[PDB]
């Protein structure tokens, strides 16, 4: 039918677990699935469009697609660095 | 991650619910509440099962949730967080599906297994008991797990039996043997 | 175009170059065909135009030869002269 | 020889449709009931051997 | 289990999905009837999508449908009526008489899908049809039980050829023939029905040595696909249960490929090369393999093929090109040369055309024709710029001979009296071998080139020589 | 009795044990059953449906196992038990398959009774490596003078038979099989190539012709015809060369020699295309599946001339590719051309010009080639390569005022071209190849009239047999032409020319 | 302890589900223990939910979803060392030479960062090449990519062998012949030939190390063979200082392989069906190869142009990386010249005047002009007649045919094969030789005294011997 970022089982499980304030995630994100030199990150709710984000892995990327509930960063650098 | 992983969306919900409530160690409570809400959906057969259809908004949906916790506030609460989630994700058509799926996961956690004895007709209770005993005796039911062996009537399978459990079957049926026999005499 | 060509009972192909050549209507006679053929034209007109198709086709063949600049015998130039007219 | 082989194929096909008639006869009988018991006890032996 | 009823869920086109009720499972390739104000719409079950929701292909036009409409299942493939009571009747795809002679009196019915006979069963002999059409006889003789193929493109006088073929070969041979029209124009249809009533083959009193299955291109894409399958089964009844040799005829089988391409798309399959169905090979294969000579009857298909944009390299004609036993190509160029039949001599080929088969004499005569013509084609480029007087002396005679041979191929059709006025000449096989031999030997190289044009055998050429002489 | 055979068959059915993994079809469309169950399935494992249809499991997806039905879709239906045969695709291999026309499953489709086989071996077995091979050094004569001299054929090596559609491509191949009868008749295992003809997508009518011709030439007794007919479904068509290869591997493993002719990989390509597109696997170039290069490469690398440590054996191969409009440009031809080691390119124009075999010498190449040419035949046909090369160049000069040198080339060239015509389905022994070519090389045939070349040929052979079949026997057995033989041969040609 | 169960095997794209907080990184190597030894899967995506998507390097036959997997922790680490010289090694870094386990000290990841801009050598310097023709008309360069063109039928293999010998003499280097998607038949020949020519002498020392990639190997392993080879080279260069020359076979099969892996990964192929990662994949391969301070790789590649189309994207990308082209031809071989190098089609971009020295440039230019004129002259010399063309013209013809002969060198490697003692000519003496011929100081000496000789010094000898 469909799949949503909240349908991702780790996200889904936290919401069920009552927690939904979800740390500092509204200005920080934690990466979801990654590869193809683009990463899909969960959170970053205060992200500006075409902001520069820094991944904790020594690489920075430019948010390109601000999507309902997910942001798809584009990795300026080697894929191996991000996880 | 908790045993038994049911692949497929809505069972991604079930898996989450299951694993979440297993980690909150309140699975009996969840299960009980799920049965109750499933029952109250069924016992709201018109105007609350015939409006699980999508058409309602997010906002109209929220008021459906309020009606659900209005029917009994005996809900577990993790399943109330799940209700909110389902409203937000705007699906509830597969609600009882998720409940059923959680049930499979739950009763797997309990250890309970289901089997089947499809036949053309309902067999002896002696046959039922002997097979249940046999299956429990055999390594097929490992024990620490139970068997709800269900004979079903499938007239389409002519006579015979097929014993089923754990994705392992023994099919001694007349139709299947007849199939092979017909074939061997086409040689 | 492929789909329609199969469907239709005839095709009346035109050619852009022939428009510029001043043939108006610019009907490209060789590409123009009528599968159902004559039995829908005036009997008189059938008689007069009997070899008209053949002549035009011969003119086309001859015209190709003529443009390779090979010396043209009088018989070929009878075709050519008829063809031009 | 050619007709002899053809006749053999024809006989086999005659007996094939006769086999279908026997199958219908078998499924008529309360052998249809009694063989379910046969399958049951045989499976008891099988499943216990597991 | 509950009474077999389906509810339409989605009419998205010809593809109409039905939602049969739980636990009754319809089966792949069943036939559904939906009672409709216009007959019973037939939907052929083609996929199961689970939850007792099937996806079926329509065979009749789909309009006005209301999602939820009760669907009975008649089960298994569409069941036609077969008999010798199908002789001289036009049978539409679902099986209803469109010859309007009222109900076809059904003896037996058969499914429209049947598995082709196995290799062990399939027994095929080499036997030779005599066409009496000179280009065909010498350069690609046809064979009984074959899969003769009338390849040609747009407007190759395709119909004219077929009319001649039916006139000669069909009437001549006994047994049965089955005339099947797949997705063809109602202009062509009306003529074919009329023509075979006229030739009396469809004898409205007394038996007709042919049956008709007219599927026309107005019918839905789905109907176009399984009209071929329907026709094949009529032939199978003749082949099998009546035992007799069948002279099947199908027209035009590119329409069969094309139809299949369309319903592939509708079935939602990922488009294959040049948009053709990915199942193209197996579908073509299924039709052709089914058509064969068995130890019973000898089904001799003669299949028209339309070659889009005269590119026979296009995957759809090219795929068909392999499966057919005795190819005939009719080329546009040759048509323009005025040679009727428009059969291209270089490209026409038949498996039977070997000295051990069609005899050494036949072979030798034809070998001389083939080489001469091929040399002539090669020399045409040279002749174009340089001229005739720059080639070898031997070549100049070969060119003159080739030109004589080239117009000897123009053998009038007996049905081109109607289209033009030319009276056909049915030239005997033994005689044709003789007639070509003489020319090549140079026994009539004293006779003008134009006296080979639009006449039959050597005997006709001599008479025509006298005609020019006067 | 008909009763007794049936009675044996019914008697041969009896009992069973636990069906290890059932499945229930979720949806079946397009011959792609998507099955729920079969948890422990092995990749491409053979699975048996309720209908008795067999399948392979190309996609093992995260919750469904996408069986591909080997059978027709009609027989399979949703919710069916899908028993797990539990054996990855394997076919009986052994010695008994000689003279048995079998389909991919190994079931005799000619009813020559249960296969006698010494193993069932997987059809996914991977080729012998770098060091498990030893370079080609053994000819295989095809009995076609042009093939044997112009493009000599070795062992374990692969060369295309790439050419225009229905130019009787199969005929060029079939001729090779016939010539193998002569060597086959001999007792030496060195002299035994056990041919395997792999009929892919070929109509049953064609296979009937194949069967009869092979039986007629008594070829069945070293032939195997693996048959995947047009009707046979896309899994069978896909696995058909793979299956065939395994049969060849058994012979190869025994250290014997054999020739496996894959005809045609073009239909193999189509089958993979059908499978992939229907399984929704990523499409690729020219709408052929993305990994089509990988498929063709896997098949074609199985053919190998084994090392002496592996007790030198071979599996000579001859893939056949059908060109669509003669387009070597086309994706499936380009790939195969790259993979193979040599090509033989039959040409339609030549066929029309009556040259049969219609091999176009220019577009025929061998990259192993003359390495495995008979020494005698090598000696007497270096000249032949050069003469024909010149004849090609001087071909266009055939339009008057022509240099004496060019005219000399033309006479020699035309006679040679006529000499290399051969009546298909008659192979010619090497001991009779060697004399004919010697004559042409010595240009004594230049004098003989073009029309009389055909008559000359047979006459020369009969003359040689009458005059000195001792020389012929020497040629056959020594295999190396001594100066005395080359002397005698020149004399013999001169003498024959005189009559 | 990072272990996971296989949760898909759709094609050769195997998705593995790993237990929590123990998730491989992209470009890790996973090893699935199998009755096939191991199957090495390389993680090329993370599909999330503690699942990944990987590619395979060995056949994915009979895999069962539920197989235990072990995570290496990073790119496949292949043994390196002088020990690994003379060993044929498959993609997974295991002996296929069957001379037993490769003794090795350290192993290193197959993916390796391309040397930094800081590590770059400011300006390319010539790499001496024993073949005189190479050193005159299109010199090699240390770091550079010099693309051999023209396949076997030119004595390609002997040429490749000659280069292996030459580098060992030239610097002291080593080589690694890496063959990407090479036919297994050809591989057998190469091993047998290399053993025969003693370049590989297992008993002795083996200059060249072999990495052979058979076409049977799955597309994923076909793609990774090159990168594996590159690591070996980098160990020699960086960590043993030795200048090396790393041959690649068809770089077309590198591209072709890459295209397949992309398509398998489900990435939309770009124009003319070439991977969207077309630029980057060549980029990683062809910038690792470079001139370091430590050492320098130099790479000779074989470019099997697809359907003789140079405007196809795979050639275009290849030509971008190439610095020089050596264009072996069969015509040249038919003029009896081995070297088979076609002088008028051989061109280098490091032929540049400044780079090669002005004198050298000028000498080369004269020889090029002479050859260019010679060819044109031979066209009309044949038709018109030699004596029917100018005194000046036949002076040029005379000069030219001597240069044409002077190009010939009887190779050291093929000393065994031909029986003719080898000739290895030093760079200074190459320049000197052509200078003398340009001043026609030896333009007395007959044409065939130049056939199959060495340097200027050598053809003094031959002049004497010709007389004697």
């Amino acid at each position: 039918t469909k799949a949503q970022p909240t349908e991702v089982s780790s996200i889904l499980e936290e919401r069920i677990k009552g927690v939904s304030d979800e740390a500092n995630l509204n200005e920080t994100g934690r990466v979801l699935a990654v590869g193809d030199g683009i990463a899909r990150v969960f959170g970053l709710n205060n992200i500006q469009a075409e902001e520069l984000v820094e991944f904790s892995s020594g690489v920075k990327g430019m948010a390109l697609n601000l999507e309902p509930g997910q942001v798809g960063i584009v990795l300026f650098g080697s894929d191996r660095l991000v996880k | 991650p908790p045993p038994v992983r049911l692949f497929g969306v809505e069972g991604t919900y079930a898996t989450a619910l299951y694993q979440a409530a297993a980690k909150n160690s309140s699975i009996d409570a969840a299960f009980q509440s799920l049965q109750k809400v499933e029952s109250t959906v069924k016992k709201n057969p018109k105007l609350g099962h015939l409006l699980l259809n999508p058409a309602l908004s997010l906002k109209d949906r929220n008021s459906v949730i309020d009606a659900i916790v209005e029917t009994h506030k005996n809900l577990d609460g993790y399943v109330v967080n799940l209700l909110k989630v389902l409203s937000e994700n705007n699906r509830l058509g597969c609600f009882e599906k998720i409940a059923s799926d959680f049930g499979v996961l739950n009763d797997a956690h309990n250890g309970l297994l289901k089997g089947t004895v499809t036949s053309a007709e309902p067999l002896d209770p002696k046959s039922f008991k002997r097979i249940e005993k046999a299956l429990s005796a055999s390594k097929l039911v490992g024990q620490g797990k139970s068997l709800k062996l269900e004979n079903v009537v499938k007239p389409e399978i002519k006579g015979g039996l097929i014993v089923e459990l754990g994705d392992k079957t023994v099919d001694l049926s007349i139709s299947t043997k007849i199939q092979k026999l017909n074939k061997v005499l086409e040689d | 175009p492929t789909n329609v060509i199969s469907i239709t009972d005839g095709q009346i192909f035109l050619e852009a170059e022939l428009f510029y050549k001043g043939i108006r209507p610019a009907i490209n006679v060789g590409l123009s065909v009528s599968r159902v053929g004559s039995a829908a034209q005036v009997k008189a007109l059938k008689q007069v135009a009997g070899s008209l198709k053949l002549f035009l086709a011969q003119y086309r063949e001859v015209a190709a030869f003529a443009q390779f600049g090979s010396d043209l015998d009088a018989s070929t130039k009878q075709t050519l002269v008829r063809g031009e007219r | 020889v050619r007709y002899e082989a053809s006749l053999r194929q024809l006989e086999q096909r005659q007996l094939a449709k006769s086999v279908i008639s026997r199958v219908q006869s078998e499924l008529g009988n309360p052998k249809f009931q009694e063989k379910v018991l046969q399958q049951s006890i045989s499976e008891i032996e099988q499943l216990l051997s597991k | 289990s509950t009474p077999i009823t389906g509810k339409v869920t989605a009419v998205i086109g010809a593809i109409v999905d039905v939602h049969f009720e739980q636990s009754e499972l319809p089966a792949i390739l069943n036939a559904l009837e939906i009672k409709t104000p216009q007959g019973k719409l037939v939907l052929e079950v083609a996929q199961h999508l689970g939850e007792n929701t099937v996806r079926t292909i329509a065979m009749d036009g789909t309009e006005g449908l209301v999602r939820g409409e009760k669907v009975l299942d008649t089960g298994g493939p569409i069941s036609v009526p077969v008999g010798r009571e199908t002789l001289g009747r036009i049978i539409n795809v679902i099986g209803e008489p469109i010859d309007e002679r009222g109900p076809i009196k059904s003896k037996l019915r058969k499914p429209i899908h049947a598995d082709p006979p196995s290799f062990a069963e399939q027994s095929t002999s080499a036997e030779i049809l005599e066409t009496g059409i000179k280009v065909v006889d010498l350069l690609a003789p046809y064979a009984r039980g074959g899969k003769i193929g009338l390849f040609g493109g747009a407007g190759v006088g395709k119909t004219v050829f077929i009319q001649e073929l039916i006139n000669n070969i069909a009437k001549a041979h006994g047994g049965f023939s089955v005339f099947t029209g797949v997705g063809e124009r109602t202009r062509e249809g009306n003529d074919l029905y009329r023509e075979m009533k006229e030739t009396g083959v469809i004898n409205l009193e007394g038996e007709s040595k042919v049956a008709l299955v007219f599927g026309q291109m107005n019918e839905p894409p789905g109907a176009r696909a399984r009209v071929a399958l329907t026709g094949l089964t009529i032939a199978e009844y003749f082949r099998d249960e009546e035992g007799q040799d069948v002279l099947l005829f199908i027209d035009n089988i590119f329409r069969f490929t094309q139809a299949g391409s369309e319903v592939s798309a509708l079935l939602g399959r990922i488009p294959s090369a040049v948009g053709y169905q990915p199942t193209l090979a197996t579908d073509m294969g299924l039709l052709q393999e089914r058509i064969t000579t068995t130890k019973k009857g000898s089904v001799t298909s003669v299949q028209a093929v339309y070659v889009p944009a005269d590119d026979l390299t296009d995957p759809a004609p090219a795929t068909t090109f392999a499966h057919l036993d005795a190819t005939t190509v009719l080329s546009r160029g040759i048509s323009e040369l005025g040679i009727y039949p428009a059969v291209d001599p270089l490209d026409s080929k038949s498996r039977l055309l070997d000295a051990a088969v069609v005899g050494q004499e036949h072979y030798d005569v034809a070998s001389k024709v083939q080489e001469t013509l091929q040399t002539y084609k090669s020399l045409q480029d040279i002749i174009a710029i340089l001229g005739m007087d720059e080639l070898s002396e031997q070549d100049k005679l070969t060119v003159e001979r080739a030109r004589k041979i080239q117009r000897f191929l123009s053998q009038p059709f007996a049905v081109a009296e109607v289209f033009t006025g030319i009276p056909g000449k049915l030239v005997r096989l033994k005689d044709t071998v003789a007639s070509f031999k003489a020319v090549l030997e140079g026994k009539y190289d004293n006779i003008p080139e134009h006296a080979f044009y639009m006449v039959g055998g050597i005997e006709d050429v001599v008479a025509k020589a006298e005609k020019l002489a006067a | 009795e008909v009763s007794s055979i049936l009675e044996e068959r019914i008697k041969g059915v009896s009992d069973e044990a636990n069906l290890n993994e059932t499945g229930r079809v979720l949806a079946v469309g397009d011959g792609i059953a998507r099955v729920f169950g079969l948890n422990n399935i092995q990749a491409e494992e053979l699975v048996e449906f309720s209908s008795g249809v067999k399948g392979m499991a190309l996609n093992l997806e995260p919750g469904q196992v996408g069986i591909v039905l080997f059978g027709s879709d009609r027989l399979v239906k949703e919710g069916e038990l899908v028993k797990r045969t539990g054996n990855i695709v394997d076919v009986p291999v052994g010695p008994g398959l000689l003279g048995r026309v079998v389909d991919a499953l190994g079931n005799p489709i000619d009813g020559k009774g249960p296969i006698d086989a010494a193993g069932r071996s997987r059809a996914q077995v991977k080729a012998p490596g770098i060091l498990p091979r030893r370079s080609v050094h053994e000819p295989v004569q095809t009995g076609l003078k042009a093939v044997d001299a112009l493009v000599p054929i070795g062992r374990g090596q692969r060369e295309l038979i790439i050419g225009d559609r229905q130019t009787g491509k199969t005929a060029v191949a079939l001729d090779t099989i016939l010539n193998q009868k002569r060597w086959n008749n001999g007792s030496d295992e060195s002299k035994k190539l056990y041919c395997v003809y792999v009929a892919v997508g070929q109509k049953r009518s064609t296979v009937a012709q194949l069967v009869q011709t092979l039986e007629q030439h008594d070829a069945m007794k070293y032939s195997i015809i693996v048959a995947a007919t047009a009707s046979e479904a896309a899994p069978l068509q896909y696995l058909a060369p793979f299956t065939a290869a395994s049969i060849g591997e058994w012979f190869r493993d025994n250290g014997k020699h054999a020739l496996i002719v894959y005809d045609d990989l073009s239909k193999q390509a189509v089958a993979y295309r059908q499978l992939s597109l229907l399984l929704r696997r990523p499409p690729g170039r020219e709408a052929y599946p993305g990994d089509v290069f990988y498929l063709h490469s896997r098949l074609l690398e199985r053919a190998a001339k084994l090392s002496e440590k592996e007790g030198s054996g071979s599996l000579t191969a001859l893939p056949v590719i059908e060109t669509q409009g003669g387009d070597v440009s086309a994706y499936i031809p380009t790939n195969v051309i790259s993979i193979t080691d040599g090509q033989i390119f039959l040409e339609a124009e030549l066929f029309y010009k009556g040259i049969r075999p219609a091999i176009n010498v220019g577009l025929s190449v061998s990259r192993v080639g003359s390495a495995a040419q008979v020494k005698a035949l090598k000696q007497v046909a270096g000249s032949l390569k050069l003469f024909l090369a010149q004849y090609r160049e001087v071909a266009a000069f055939a339009q008057s005022d022509l240099d004496a040198s060019t005219k000399q080339t033309l006479v020699r060239g035309e006679r040679l071209t006529q000499l290399l015509k051969q009546n298909q389905y008659s192979p010619l022994a090497t001991e009779e190849q060697v004399p004919l070519i010697y004559a042409g090389v010595n240009g004594h045939l230049d004098g003989i009239e073009l029309s009389r070349i055909g008559e000359f040929e047979s006459s020369f052979l009969s003359y040689l047999k009458s005059n000195h079949n001792e020389l012929l026997t020497e040629i056959r057995e020594k295999g190396e032409l001594s100066k005395e033989l080359l002397a005698s041969l020149k004399s013999a040609t001169e003498s024959f020319v005189a009559t």
